[PDB]
C-alpha cells in the first residue's frame, strides 16, 4: 500500500 | 483525522510523517522544530504495554508530504534519525503525562515551499492563546473513523475546552501538562484526532505576530470523534524546559 | 527567526481556507 521508497534510504 | 478536510498544498509545512522501515507504514505524526529537530509523542516511540520501543535505526521521518502513500518526487525530504530523546518523567504507566520526545536527525533537512518549521510558545504566548474557546488547528494522516486512510493530510480546527469539563469527560488523571480541545455535543460541529495522527501537532497562529505555534501535541483519547469525549494533548509550553535542555547540550 | 512563517501563506500574503476561523475565536 505505501509506494516504495528509494533504496538509499533503507 | 475524523470530520476534517484536506489540507492545502504547504498548509503545514512543519509536518512530518514517522514512517516505520520494515514493514512499510506510518506510525505517528510529529513536526520539525529547527533544520535538525522533530518534535512527537513519546507513546509513539516508547509504550510497553504493547511492546512499542523503537530505537534510531527503526524509524524514517518524512518531511514536506502531501499524499500518505506517494513517494513525493523532489517535494518530500526522507530524514535518518541520529538520536531520539525522550522526557526522563514521560508517565506510561498511567496516564500519559509529560508525553513528549525529540529526535535529532542525522543530517539537517532544507526548507523549502512545502518543508519549513513551527514556532515553540513562550510563557506570555501561551497565556494569551490557551484558553477555552480558542482554536487551534489538528494535522495528519491517521484514520478518517474509529472503526479508512485518507488519500491526503487531513485538517481539523478544534476549540480548547474548559479544564473542569475535560476532567468530567474521562476516568483519567488530568495533569497540568496536558490540555483538552474539541467541540461538545451541543456544539454540533465535529472532529478529532484519531489512530495514526498521534505525535502531531496542535497549532495556534498568534494574530499579534501572524506566526504558527505548536501549543500541543496529539497525545490521547477515548476513541475517535465520540460524543463527549475530547482529545487530549500535551502542553508544550509546560514541557519547554525539558525541550531546551535537550537541543542546548546535544543540538549542534 | 522565520519560524511559523509559511512560505505559500504568510510569506506571500495568501490566507488558507480556514485560518479565519482561528482568529474569530480568539475574541477576548
Ligand atoms: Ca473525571
Ligand atoms: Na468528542
Amino acid at each position: 500500500d505505501f509506494e516504495e521508497i528509494p533504496e538509499e534510504y533503507l | 483525522i475524523v470530520e476534517g478536510s484536506d489540507a492545502e498544498i504547504g498548509m503545514s509545512p512543519w509536518q512530518v510523517m514517522l514512517f516505520r522501515k520494515s514493514p512499510q507504514e506510518l506510525l505517528c505524526g510529529a513536526s520539525l522544530i529547527s533544520d535538525r529537530w522533530v518534535l512527537t509523542a513519546a507513546h509513539c516511540l516508547l509504550y510497553p504495554p504493547w511492546d512499542k520501543n523503537f530505537t534510531e535505526n527503526d524509524l524514517l521521518v518524512r518531511i514536506g508530504k502531501h499524499s500518505r502513500t506517494r513517494y513525493e518526487r523532489n517535494i518530500e525530504k526522507i530524514s535518518m534519525l541520529e538520536k531520539i530523546y525522550i522526557h526522563p518523567r514521560y508517565n506510561w504507566r498511567e496516564n500519559l503525562d509529560r508525553d513528549i520526545a525529540l529526535m535529532k536527525l542525522k543530517k539537517p533537512v532544507a526548507f523549502s515551499d512545502y518543508i519549513h518549521p513551527v514556532c515553540l510558545p513562550d510563557r506570555e504566548t501561551a497565556a494569551s492563546l490557551l484558553q477555552a474557546g480558542y482554536k487551534g488547528r489538528v494535522t495528519g494522516w491517521g484514520n478518517l473513523k474509529e472503526t479508512g486512510q485518507p488519500s491526503v493530510l487531513q485538517v481539523v480546527n478544534l476549540p480548547i475546552v474548559e479544564r473542569p469539563v475535560c476532567k468530567d469527560s474521562t476516568r483519567i488523571r488530568i495533569t497540568d501538562n496536558m490540555f483538552c480541545a474539541g467541540y461538545k455535543p451541543d456544539e454540533g460541529k465535529r472532529g478529532d484526532a484519531c489512530e495514526g495522527d498521534s505525535g502531531g501537532p496542535f497549532v495556534m497562529k498568534s494574530p499579534f505576530n501572524n506566526r504558527w505555534y505548536q501549543m500541543g501535541i496529539v497525545s490521547w483519547g477515548e476513541g475517535c470523534d465520540r460524543d463527549g469525549k475530547y482529545g487530549f494533548y500535551t502542553h508544550v509550553f509546560r514541557l519547554k524546559k525539558w525541550i531546551q535542555k535537550v537541543i542546548d547540550q546535544f543540538g549542534e | 527567526a522565520d519560524c511559523g512563517l509559511r512560505p505559500l501563506f504568510e510569506k506571500k500574503s495568501l490566507e488558507d481556507k480556514t485560518e479565519r476561523e482561528l482568529l474569530e475565536s480568539y475574541i477576548d
